């Protein structure tokens, strides 16, 4: 088969790490112990890409939990689906990152990495053809961000020809109040352009606004956010999950989706928040995008989509064809053809049809530009800087981190901008 | 003797592979067990259907086949599928890796690491033949196996084989069923490798495939089944000639004589006909005149292009079924007064025919009329270099950019490369150019 | 007449192996290239994440020397 390694670092990760397994778990059909009680086989096809098959028909996540604290490490094991990770592999610290970004990346979890890498190897020698690894983490705190992103470099020296995917969750002010965070970013940032094959951009303040406006709920809770992050975890991952018309791996998505190895940062989009041209619609409507951008600030480079659930095939093809006509503008001319549709027949649960969109577009250098912004703010006047020179770090890593964001971004206006002719 | 070896690479390759043998089968009045009870000559012969199938003592037809893929999940259901028992486990090779839509993958990183092992099989079949006499071969243009492994393997054959003749049956990449936005860079880089180790390559378009499941078997959105089924006919078509004896049967290779009049130049246009449902054959008979005038009608094409806007260089007719040669004539004379029928200056006009008496079969629950009598129209035109006009611009579309490339150079690759395929394509759609200009 | 057909079969046999024989050859040729290629971009892959570790050192070393 063609496994994927899933890893899970910090608080963020966690959470959305364990609701990802919950979802997926329920679609494939599967209960906490690990047992099989579904109705098609279509569940099972292509399970082991997730999981891995142990005595007596036991399903095991090939997911690998990690914390620089051991509190988040007790909340998984007693949460749902608690008694389905492997034991073996929680790996935990004691100290606690801080929201420092130097002490999980060069500090603290360059301590507990080895331990880890550990256990990415234990997974990764019984694959029969391992295609890559997949990260949920976040980029504003300090293990997720700091450690996570130092596990991507270690784990692309031992398997440097394997694919690096991310779900990266953004930092805003809109929910978290701390304000180092446009630091950890930035830095986070300065590492995933430079070791990341994909990236999925999970936007907080996209995640925000979309819970207060839409679903018209103020004062939003994590796991508002995270039903979210669930349901869209859960559509750019079907492809690789189901059997279907075009089988996808993570190799096959990357080079569908990245023109250019650093423009590999998608803003992931779902609806709804029905018939098939609402669903095309609004999933190309910027109010449904995980990314706090909009898609005419920019241009797209390409466009991944999936339609879930049963419904006229015939009329979902019309639909994007409509929809790339009318909106010719926006999608580049120089790349033929870079809109591809995907289709599932088993819907999600509780949607009778859904669908979930991924795009490489230029416009995501708006989310780049607010990062930039807050970062820029806090380091003209070297606030809280101390923290991060304290563990050895030096001015220069910050500006460096800075001119190469920079550069993402003017990278990203530079094919906006290209025409065919 | 006089054997064909067929090669089926990547998914196209393979799943088209499955229909067309299913068909020879059904064609042939073979079992799914391989067993063909009015074959008197157990374990051998030098029958026609022999030149497809090798014998077992124990009365097993067994396809003169290898199917290859650098995935195993396509070739698994052969392996466990209705004709599984058709082939021997060694004739079905698979890798644990595909090429994930990169012809670098294909031809180099993943490819090489089983090319030796898929020539030793090749060579266990070419070993059983008595007088081999060429390769087919089945692939897509757009996947990384069958752009970038099929070019590898064609390039060794040349060195295994000499000039022992290698067919080609190869599927234009189309938006409809597209599976990667760079099947464009794997069709060209293809097309050039391949070139120079290919004696005939008859193209499939895709989106001219799905155009007529559409228009013709009404199939409101036709799935890769629906395509193959259809393809399989055609390709049925081709080698029947090879698969069966008759007066007025005339070999491919003959055929192939008149429409390569020089070696670049050796991608014919077929067309088939008739394309149409159960629901509206019934008491209706299409004849000779009506489907030999289809064969000059675009939208039957397995090509999108338009002869009527370019040169003929050649026209033969592979009826099949219910046909005699005084209603050819008639509809042949019938079609030359009133069609956009031209051919260059220096080639003879008269239309080369051929003729199967063995009628037309269908697949179980297909789609596809029974009917009395079929044909294949192959003809050598100028407009077929439409076809590269459309993916040559397409490739440079991205590559003026240099998009995607870096997927390739990082498998070891070079920009030379590209740009060496590109030139080729450039000669090559200057090559139908030049030949369709008038003497001096 | 008799000297100019063995010359004939002759020369297909010449132009038969040179054909063989050259496509052997710029099979090599590309196969060994793009060899080459794919190992010195894995090499340089793993140099400049060699140069994060020595990187890493030399921050770990910084904080250690400044107490
Ligand atoms: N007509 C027809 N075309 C097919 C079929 N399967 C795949 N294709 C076409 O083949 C192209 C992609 O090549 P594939 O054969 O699927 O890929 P591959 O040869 O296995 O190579 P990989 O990328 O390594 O998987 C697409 O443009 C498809 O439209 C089929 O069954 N029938
Ligand atoms: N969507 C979402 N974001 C979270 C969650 N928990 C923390 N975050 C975000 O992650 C950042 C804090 O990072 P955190 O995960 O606590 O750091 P770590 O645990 O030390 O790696 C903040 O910017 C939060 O918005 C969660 O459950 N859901
Ligand atoms: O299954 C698939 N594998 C691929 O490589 C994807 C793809 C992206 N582009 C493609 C192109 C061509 C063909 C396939 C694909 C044009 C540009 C972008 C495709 C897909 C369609 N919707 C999805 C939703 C989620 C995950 C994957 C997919
Ligand atoms: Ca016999
Ligand atoms: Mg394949």
């Amino acid at each position: 088969m063609r496994e994927i390694v899933h890893i899970q670092a910090g608080q963020c990760g966690n959470q959305i790490g364990a609701k990802f397994w919950e979802v997926i778990s329920d679609e494939h059909g599967i209960d906490p112990t690990g047992s099989y009680h579904g109705d098609s086989d279509l569940q099972l096809e292509r399970i082991n890409v997730y999981y891995n098959e142990a005595t007596g028909n036991k399903y095991v996540p090939r997911a690998i939990l990690v914390d620089l604290e051991p509190g988040t490490m007790d909340s998984v094991r007693s949460g749902p689906f608690g008694q389905i990770f492997r034991p073996d592999n929680f790996v935990f610290g004691q100290s606690g990152a801080g929201n420092n970004w130097a002490k999980g990346h060069y500090t603290e979890g360059a301590e507990l990495v080895d331990s880890v890498l550990d256990v990415v190897r234990k997974e990764s020698e019984s694959c029969d053809c391992l295609q890559g690894f997949q990260l949920t983490h976040s980029l504003g705190g300090g293990t997720g961000s700091g450690m996570g992103t130092l596990l991507i470099s270690k784990i692309r020296e031992e398997y440097p020809d394997r694919i690096m995917n991310t779900f990266s969750v953004m930092p805003s002010p809109k929910v978290s109040d701390t304000v180092v965070e446009p630091y950890n970013a930035t830095l986070s940032v300065h590492q995933l352009v430079e070791n990341t094959d994909e990236t999925y951009c999970i936007d907080n303040e996209a995640l925000y606004d979309i819970c207060f406006r839409t679903l018209k709920l103020t004062t939003p809770t994590y796991g508002d956010l995270n039903h979210l992050v669930s349901a869209t975890m859960s559509g750019v991952t079907t492809c690789l999950r189901f059997p279907g018309q075009l089988n996808a791996d993570l190799r096959k998505l990357a080079v569908n989706m990245v023109p250019f190895p650093r423009l590999h940062f998608f803003m992931p989009g779902f609806a709804p928040l029905l018939t098939v041209p609402e669903l095309t619609q609004q999933m190309f409507d910027s109010k449904n995008m995980m990314a706090a951008c909009d898609p005419r600030h920019g241009r797209y480079l390409t466009v991944a989509a999936i339609f879930r659930g049963r419904m006229s095939m015939k009329e979902v093809d019309e639909q994007m064809l409509n929809v790339q006509n009318k909106n010719s503008s926006y999608f580049v001319e120089w790349i033929p053809n870079n809109v591809k549709t995907a289709v599932c027949d088993i819907p999600p649960r509780g949607l009778k049809m859904s669908a979930t969109f991924i795009g490489n577009s230029t416009a995501i250098q708006e989310l780049f530009k607010r990062i930039s912004e807050q970062f820029t703010a806090m380091f003209r006047r070297k606030a809280f800087l101390h923290w991060y020179t304290g563990e050895g770090m030096d001015e220069m890593e910050f500006t460096e981190a800075e001119s190469n964001m920079n550069d993402l971004v003017s990278e990203y206006q530079q094919y906006q901008d290209a025409t065919a002719d | 003797m006089r054997e064909c070896i067929s090669i089926h690479v990547g998914q196209a390759g393979v799943q088209i592979g499955n229909a067309c043998w299913e068909l020879y089968c059904l064609e042939h009045g073979i079992q799914p067990d391989g067993q063909m009870p009015s074959d008197k000559t157990i374990g051998g012969g030098d029958d026609s259907f022999n030149t497809f199938f090798s014998e077992t003592g124990a009365g097993k037809h067994v396809p003169r086949a290898v199917f290859v893929d650098l995935e195993p999940t396509v070739i698994d259901e052969v392996r466990t599928g209705t004709y599984r028992q058709l082939f021997h486990p060694e004739q079905l090779i698979t890798g644990k890796e595909d090429a994930a839509n990169n012809y670098a993958r294909g031809h180099y990183t993943i490819g090489k690491e089983i090319i030796d092992l898929v020539l030793d099989r090749i060579r266990k079949l070419a070993d059983q033949c008595t007088g081999l006499q060429g390769f087919l071969v089945f692939h897509s243009f757009g996947g990384g196996t069958g752009s970038g492994f099929t070019s590898l393997l064609m390039e060794r054959l040349s060195v295994d084989y000499g000039k022992k003749s290698k067919l080609e049956f190869s599927i234009y990449p189309a938006p409809q069923v597209s599976t990667a936005v760079v099947e464009p860079y794997n069709s060209i880089l293809t097309t050039h490798t391949t070139l120079e180790h290919s004696d005939c390559a008859f193209m499939v378009d895709n989106e001219a495939i799905y155009d007529i499941c559409r228009r013709n078997l009404d199939i409101e959105r036709p799935t890769y089944t629906n395509l193959n089924r259809l393809i399989s006919q055609i390709v049925s078509s081709i080698t029947a000639s090879l698969r069966f004896d008759g007066a007025l049967n005339v070999d491919l290779t003959e055929f192939q004589t008149n429409l390569v009049p020089y070696p670049r130049i050796h991608f014919p246009l077929a067309t088939y006909a008739p394309v149409i449902s159960a629901e509206k054959a019934y008491h209706e008979q299409l004849s000779v005149a009506e489907i030999t005038n289809a064969c000059f009608e675009p939208a039957n094409q397995m090509v999108k292009c338009d002869p009527r806007h370019g040169k003929y260089m050649a026209c033969c007719l592979l009826y099949r079924g219910d046909v005699v040669p005084k209603d050819v004539n008639a509809a042949i004379a019938t079609i030359k007064t009133k069609r956009s029928i031209q051919f260059v200056d220096w080639c003879p006009t008269g239309f080369k025919v051929g003729i199967n008496y063995q009628p037309p079969t269908v697949v179980p629950g297909g789609d596809l009329a029974k009917v009395q009598r079929a044909v294949c129209m192959l003809s050598n035109t100028t407009a077929i270099a439409e076809a590269w006009a459309r993916l040559d611009h397409k490739f440079d579309l991205m590559y003026a950019k240099r998009a995607f490339v870096h997927w390739y150079v990082g498998e070891g690759m070079e920009e030379g490369e590209f740009s060496e395929a590109r030139e080729d394509m450039a000669a090559l759609e200057k090559d139908y150019e030049e030949v369709g200009v008038d003497s001096v | 007449k008799r000297e100019h057909e063995r010359e004939v079969i002759q020369k297909a046999i010449e132009e038969n192996n040179n054909f063989i024989k050259m496509a052997k050859e710029k099979l090599a040729q590309k196969m060994e290239s793009n060899k080459e290629n794919r190992e010195a971009h894995l090499a340089a892959m793993l140099e400049r994440l060699q140069e994060k570790d020595k990187h890493a050192e030399e921050v770990r070393k910084n904080k250690e020397l400044k107490e």
